[PDB]
Formats: C-alpha cells, sequence, structure tokens
C-alpha cells in the first residue's frame, strides 16, 4: 500500500547539481504534503522544507533555500528535489516523506548523495602485524588496512572465508575524497605465526588482492 | 529555530525492561489552534524513520500498545513498558509547531551489558606502505563497554590533532560490546622525524589511561 519510492543520482562532483525523485503510490498524492529531510551519518535529521502537490506551494528552511529546490509532477505523482553547487557538507542521505502540513508520517527509503572529486581507485591493502616482543598474552591481534579507494564497497575476508570468529570490519570513512576501511582478527598465540593468516580484499569497481600477515 | 533536547542520549536496557526517553523544547509547542505538534519516530539501524506517536500521545496504527507518549508545552516523555529486541534503534522527537521544524538529537536504546575494558593494540606502518611513501599508525581498541571511550595520539609527547581517522562498529550482535579503530597518517619522511608513537585511551573501566606505544 503506501510507498514513497526514492531514486536520484548518488556520486557527484563538487559544484555540480543532482536531482533526486520520490514517486508516490498507495494514496492520493494531491492530498498530502511531501516533506524532504537530510541526515549526515552518525548524526541527526534536518528538515529541508515541503511542497503541497495540489498547489505547487512550498516552504523552505532558511538554511536550505537556494540550495534545495522542490518540484512535483502531478501526472506521474513523483516529487523532485534538486540540490545545487554541491560541496562535501552536502554528502548525506536524503529522505522525502508524506505528511500533513506540520509533520511527516510515512518516509521513503533514502537516497545517499556522496560528493567527491575522485575517479575509480583500486585500494592499497596493507598488512598490520604485531608491534614487537613485549606484547601477547593468550591472543595476538592482526589487522588489514585498505586505503585510498573510490567508490564503496569492498569485501574484506580473512582466510578466504573461514575465520569468521574474532574479526571486526570497521565502517569506511571518506577522507579527502577516497575511503579507508580496516579489520582486526584476534587469534590464539599458538595459531600465529605458525598458521598463516591472509586478508582478502575485493573491489567490484576494479580488482582483487590477497595479503598475508607475515612476521 | 526551536531547540529540542532529548534525555538520555544512550539508554542501556535489558530486554523486558521499562524505558523512558524525554524531549524538551526551548519553547511551547502548543499551537494557536490548540493542537501540540510533537511527534516521535524510531530509526532502526539500517533504514528510514518509522512513525510512532503523533501530536504528543496518539499512537500510529500498528504501533504496539507498549509505547506511550506523555508531556505538555515544553517537556514530553516517551515510555516503552516491556522492551523487545525489535524496539532497539534510535528515537527522535519532532516539533512541527514552529518553522523550521526541528528534531531532537536522537536517543539510542541499546542492550545493557557488564562493563568490559578494551583490548588496545598499536600497529607501526608496514614495509609495504613506507616503501610507497606513507606511514599510517593504527590503534585498535577492541571489545569494550560502555561505548564512551576517548582516544588520543601523542607523537613524542605532543598531542597530534591533525591526520587521525576514527571508525566505530555497531554494538556487537552476539556480545553487546563496542569496537573502535583510530588511524594516524603521516608521510614517511615526517614519521621518520619522530619516534615514540602513543595511542592512549580513557574509559570507565580504568582510572589510568590505557597507553600503547612504540619507537
Amino acid at each position: 500500500q503506501i510507498q514513497l519510492q526514492q531514486s536520484g543520482p548518488e556520486l557527484v562532483r563538487p559544484g555540480a547539481s543532482v536531482k533526486i525523485s520520490c514517486k508516490a503510490s498507495g494514496y492520493t498524492f494531491t492530498d498530502y504534503y511531501i516533506h524532504w529531510v537530510k541526515q549526515r551519518p552518525g548524526e541527526g535529521l534536518e528538515w529541508i522544507g515541503w511542497i503541497y502537490p495540489g498547489s505547487g506551494n512550498t516552504k523552505y528552511n532558511e538554511k536550505f533555500k537556494g540550495k534545495a529546490t522542490l518540484t512535483v509532477d502531478t501526472s506521474s505523482s513523483t516529487a523532485y528535489m534538486q540540490l545545487s553547487s554541491l560541496t562535501s557538507e552536502d554528502s548525506a542521505v536524503y529522505f522525502c516523506a508524506r505528511g500533513g502540513k506540520f509533520a511527516m508520517d510515512y518516509w521513503g527509503q533514502g537516497t545517499s548523495v556522496t560528493v567527491s572529486s575522485a575517479k575509480t581507485t583500486a585500494p592499497s591493502v596493507y598488512p598490520l602485524a604485531p608491534v614487537c616482543g613485549d606484547t601477547t598474552g593468550s591472543s595476538v591481534t592482526l589487522g588489514c588496512l585498505v586505503k585510498g579507494y573510490f567508490p564503496e564497497p569492498v569485501t574484506l575476508t580473512w582466510n578466504s572465508g573461514s575465520l569468521s570468529s574474532g574479526v571486526h570490519t570497521f565502517p569506511a570513512v571518506l577522507q579527502s575524497d577516497l575511503y579507508t576501511l580496516s579489520s582486526s582478527v584476534t587469534v590464539t598465540s599458538s595459531t600465529w605465526p605458525s598458521q598463516s593468516i591472509t586478508c582478502n580484499v575485493a573491489h567490484p569497481a576494479s580488482s582483487t588482492k590477497v595479503d598475508k600477515k607475515i612476521e | 529555530d526551536v531547540v529540542m533536547t532529548q534525555t538520555p542520549l544512550s539508554l542501556p536496557v535489558s530486554l523486558g525492561d521499562q524505558a523512558s526517553i524525554s524531549c524538551r523544547s526551548s519553547q511551547s509547542l502548543v499551537h494557536s489552534n490548540g493542537n501540540t505538534y510533537l511527534y516521535w519516530y524510531l530509526q532502526k539501524p539500517g533504514q528510514s524513520p518509522k512513525p510512532l506517536i503523533y501530536r504528543v500521545s496518539n499512537r500510529f496504527s500498528g504501533v504496539p500498545d507498549r509505547f506511550s507518549g506523555s508531556g505538555s508545552g515544553t517537556d514530553f516523555t516517551l515510555k516503552i513498558s516491556r522492551v523487545e529486541a525489535e524496539d532497539l534503534g534510535v528515537y527522535f522527537c519532532f516539533q512541527g509547531t514552529h518553522v523550521p521544524y526541528t528534531f531532537g538529537g536522537g536517543t539510542r536504546l541499546e542492550i545493557k551489558r557488564a562493563d568490559a575494558a578494551p583490548t588496545v593494540s598499536i600497529f607501526p606502518p608496514s614495509s609495504e606502505q613506507l616503501t610507497s611513501g606513507g606511514a599510517s599508525v593504527v590503534c585498535f581498541l577492541n571489545n569494550f563497554y560502555p561505548k564512551d571511550i576517548n582516544v588520543k595520539w601523542k607523537i613524542d609527547g605532543s598531542e597530534r590533532q591533525n591526520g587521525v581517522l576514527n571508525s566505530w562498529t555497531d554494538q556487537d550482535s552476539k556480545d553487546s560490546t563496542y569496537s573502535m579503530s583510530s588511524t594516524l597518517t603521516l608521510t614517511k619522511d615526517e614519521y621518520e622525524r619522530h619516534n615514540s608513537y602513543t595511542c592512549e585511551a580513557t574509559h570507565k573501566t580504568s582510572t589510568s589511561p590505557i597507553v600503547k606505544s612504540f619507537n
């Protein structure tokens, strides 16, 4: 029944513009407001503004007027939001939501806009072996650092799939238009060095690396 | 803009517990028409917010009767009476009475757990990286509880602010602990300009900083 189904370009260069759509279904488009909201990950929600599809009237958040422009096409019951002159501060997930004038009830799924000047870049995968001597008790923790890649995602696997216990893959952070990810694997002291551990890293947008933690 | 403050910002709960979150506005949300436009939404870790309470106390349709909103003017309260695993996520209150509409900061409900001190492990740059020209020192602070940890890099006794990237895992599925990764990036002939690199962490479990270091 009621669905706001979003869709709108997601990797963009700074200074460009991106138009994100929100096709509504399961209810009469014309009777409700479409509200748009921005979320910068690890953070809260900001209300951008709304449109009334019946009249085409809008109200914007002072902060976003000029940046966001809101538009509806009542023949297809699809609403749009164009962001302009993008900067990094604009990389967030944007949501349209159906609502009445003052508040929204049912939200669309989100559209992630990532602003970066990068080209497709194969990662540099780096082995992170234990510092030296004066360390380990029952366990030794090894790590894989994979950096400078664009776009997301990568697959990091430890010994081609088994060695599921003890690993933590941290979420990738964008820093200076490329991403870095890292993974720890903790194993028992009679397992490493003796039994070799490799980290396997794959990047759909390019090709695969398999790196052994020696020493 | 009206400010909305939510309390707590993190609420550990054993399943089956009662739980209360609160939302305070910097001014009354009673509107001229008598209605108070205070809404509460739940964002579950990988998706869009879902509506729960409309105009201070009315539940939306399929919201379980366990949820209850209360409050007036500027102080409002959400309460969950017998929390369930499907209720874990972030809670936000929303005021639609004043333009621009504003959300509260969020309150994450999480599973209570015993305190666990972190496992800190520092990693010098790899031969591989230094040959390529860069130097990333990586510090992994694995498996602790509560989430509040404060980590700092001090290279040769100076606290370095610039160049560290941090990443956190969600609360662990079968463990309830947290993990963090902190990476410090320098250039080879810059890393070569100093020698002790320290990664000290402060956490509830220890009155002394947890210090890992090398030369």
